[PDB]
């Protein structure tokens, strides 16, 4: 794929739409997530065009998938990152000077600095974007005041120059805020407000993921196949209130009704659904109809092609026929169907195009039952064992991937260690006796140790191990995710330690499904020392540095580094890692 | 409450 830019040319027509960024390099992320962009032309501040055209970012389409280009003055070209194969950002931390976004300006408030602003705008359930204006701002009562902004699109209206302030988006999504996701979906109950925008979906869990997505969707509502009204099956509808809660609960029947998870985006698939549709038909425009043997093979070919959003495999009907189906290749101005047609033969999804703008740690992991304790290659494949060379070569402690150069682990773990260098992180590890000589490992290129760390009952007990070389992803070696600022008053209660009881070592990986205990109940066994917020306790086998990895809703979340305890009955202390997701952010990226 | 934009001076 074309990645970078081609400053100074233009595309020739092919237009959906007209948004308003303060970059290229945004106009480029504006047009991956548009679900039918596939290139743009961006327009600078320059001499060339009034004003009143500068930041004009125009996101188009074309069958043949490119464009005329054309030379003109301080225009800069581009193409989506659909076509590409590595992870799709939407995070952007910029500030900008002397530029000013226009939108609804809904509060005005007093702060220390753009950088304060930005933390309030991302702690806001209606944020988008702000501008702030600074002490040397002329007008002495505008001074230091964060003017706090959305619009309908989630991109200003309008963009103009103004010295002395400064904008920005809400870092939402980078996972920094700090407002809490409602997790929670009521059944049989409809919202009340104000309706802004309406898509079909097949079943409530995609509803929400859009919901999530669309920038000015706080919650929604959604009426199930089996609603009365025909008109209305299968509508899944993006609400709003300026409250920011839904005004009211409705009782109802099949319908179903949810909030948008915005901020808890990563850890959480979001652009991604690769559930199939049974006897269903997603209504849209026809791009191709192929030969295929199954759906899994629809979904490849829709896959592979970037106009592609969703698909329908009619297969050989019943059990007779050659096996071999049609697969419709379908499309829509919105990436979801116009309607959605049940009772047709049809097998339904959509494109997994979409699945790289989703973090790596949300994929699924492919299970078995019941126990306990034998594990097996594939089932926790973010563990890595992390090895000593001196003495002799040996288990040190055990850490998790969480990053494609990143281990988290243990500060107490590097007790007189003098140097990365002695270091050996192997990923995909079960028995202890199958690394040998020959084994391929990880070189450790740093290690980053909290720097408020002392004992580890003090707390503070967290460590980033930056690797040498990046990690190659694969059913063996996986991220596992951070917990989200937003989840803090979740409650998990499918939690496992993993590890090799590092003491004295076992051979192959051991598994433990535990639950968490309080920390007032933790505090009170704890006689002596404190325990801070920023731990959490367990019990009722696995090492230092041990991931406390809990499973909610599908996705596995590292929620504690196991850290001490006396415990397998005495309950063991963890570092409370949600707790050190800013500080782990800020030293990684 | 909707606020105005900032001053153009
Ligand atoms: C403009 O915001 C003020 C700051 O409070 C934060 O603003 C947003 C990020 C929003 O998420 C809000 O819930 C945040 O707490 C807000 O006033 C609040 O804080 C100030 C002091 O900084 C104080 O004057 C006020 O009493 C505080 N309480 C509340 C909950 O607002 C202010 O009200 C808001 N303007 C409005 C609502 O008109
Ligand atoms: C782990 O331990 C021993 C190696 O001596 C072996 O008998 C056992 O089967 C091993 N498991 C695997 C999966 O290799
Ligand atoms: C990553 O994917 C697989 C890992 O097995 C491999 O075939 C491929 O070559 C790897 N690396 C790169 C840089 O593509
Ligand atoms: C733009 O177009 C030409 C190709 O026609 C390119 O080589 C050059 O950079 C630009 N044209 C001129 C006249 O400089």
């Amino acid at each position: 794929c074309v990645t970078q830019l081609l400053k100074d040319t233009c595309f020739e027509g092919g237009d959906i739409t007209t948004v308003f960024t303060p970059s290229a390099k945004y106009c480029q992320v504006v047009c991956t997530y548009h679900p039918r962009c596939l290139l743009f032309t961006f327009t600078a501040e320059s001499p060339s065009e009034d004003p009143t055209r500068w930041f004009t970012c125009v996101l188009k389409d074309s069958v043949t998938e490119t464009l005329p280009r054309v030379n003109r003055t301080a225009a800069i070209s581009g193409y989506s990152f659909k076509q590409c194969s590595h992870q799709i950002s939407a995070c952007n931390k910029d500030i900008y000077v002397d530029l000013d976004m226009k939108g609804i300006n809904y509060n005005s408030s007093v702060a220390k600095s753009a950088q304060e602003c930005q933390e309030r705008c991302t702690d806001d359930v209606h944020c988008h974007f702000f501008t702030y204006a600074t002490r040397q701002f002329p007008s002495l009562e505008h001074r230091n005041i964060c003017l706090l902004k959305h619009t309908q699109t989630g991109t200003p209206t309008r963009i103009t120059k103004l010295d002395k302030v400064v904008s920005g988006f809400s870092l939402k999504s980078c996972a920094l805020s700090n407002l809490a996701c409602i997790r929670d979906i009521f059944p049989n109950t409809v919202f009340a407000d104000s309706n802004i925008d309406s898509v079909m979906a097949p079943d409530a869990f995609v509803c929400g993921r859009i919901c999530t997505h669309h920038p000015g969707c706080l919650f929604f509502t959604f009426f199930s196949q089996e609603w009365p009204k025909e008109s209305q099956r299968n509508l899944c509808l993006l609400k709003t209130s300026e409250s920011g809660l839904p005004s009211t609960r409705i009782k109802k029947s099949k319908a179903l009704s949810g909030f948008s998870l915005q901020s808890c985006r990563h850890s959480i698939p979001v652009f991604c659904h690769s559930s199939f549709y049974h006897d269903t038909d997603f209504l849209g425009e026809e791009l191709d109809i192929v030969a295929a043997k199954s759906h899994e093979a629809c979904q490849k070919l829709c896959t592979n092609a970037v106009r592609c959003q969703f698909f329908t495999y009619t297969p050989a009907q019943a059990s007779c026929n050659e096996g071999k189906g049609k697969c419709y290749l379908k499309l829509s101005s919105n990436g979801s169907p116009t309607k959605i047609l049940h009772g047709r033969g049809g097998i339904s999804g959509y494109t997994l195009r979409l699945c790289k703008m989703d973090n790596e740690c949300t994929t699924k992991i492919k299970p078995r039952i019941v126990g306990g304790t034998a594990s097996v290659r594939g089932e926790w494949p973010w563990q890595v064992t992390l090895h000593t060379t001196s003495p002799t070569q040996r288990h040190l402690c055990g850490g998790s991937i969480i990053g494609n150069q990143w281990i988290l682990t243990a500060a107490h773990c590097f007790y007189g260690v003098e140097s990365p260098k002695i270091l050996r992180v192997y990923s995909g590890i079960l028995n202890q006796s199958e690394i040998k000589e020959d084994t391929s490992f990880f070189g450790v290129q740093e290690i980053i140790i909290h720097d408020q760390y002392k004992m580890a009952e003090s707390g503070y007990d967290i460590a980033l191990l930056k690797l040498e070389t990046t990690v190659n992803y694969t059913d063996s070696q996986r991220p596992i995710c951070l917990p989200s600022k937003g989840d803090r008053n979740v409650i998990y209660t499918d939690c496992w330690v993993t590890g090799w009881g590092y003491d004295k070592i076992q051979n192959t990986l051991q598994k433990a499904k535990i639950p968490l205990v309080t920390n007032e109940e933790c505090q009170k066994r704890y006689r002596g020392h404190k325990i801070t917020h920023k731990m959490i306790c367990a019990g009722y086998k696995g090492d230092s540095g041990g991931p406390l990895s809990c499973k909610h809703n599908e996705v596995w979340h590292l929620v504690g580094i196991t850290s001490w305890g006396e415990g397998c009955e005495r309950p063991g202390v963890y570092t409370n890692v949600v707790e050190y997701v800013d500080w782990i952010l800020e030293k990684t990226q | 409450h909707i606020y105005p934009d900032f001053p153009t001076d």
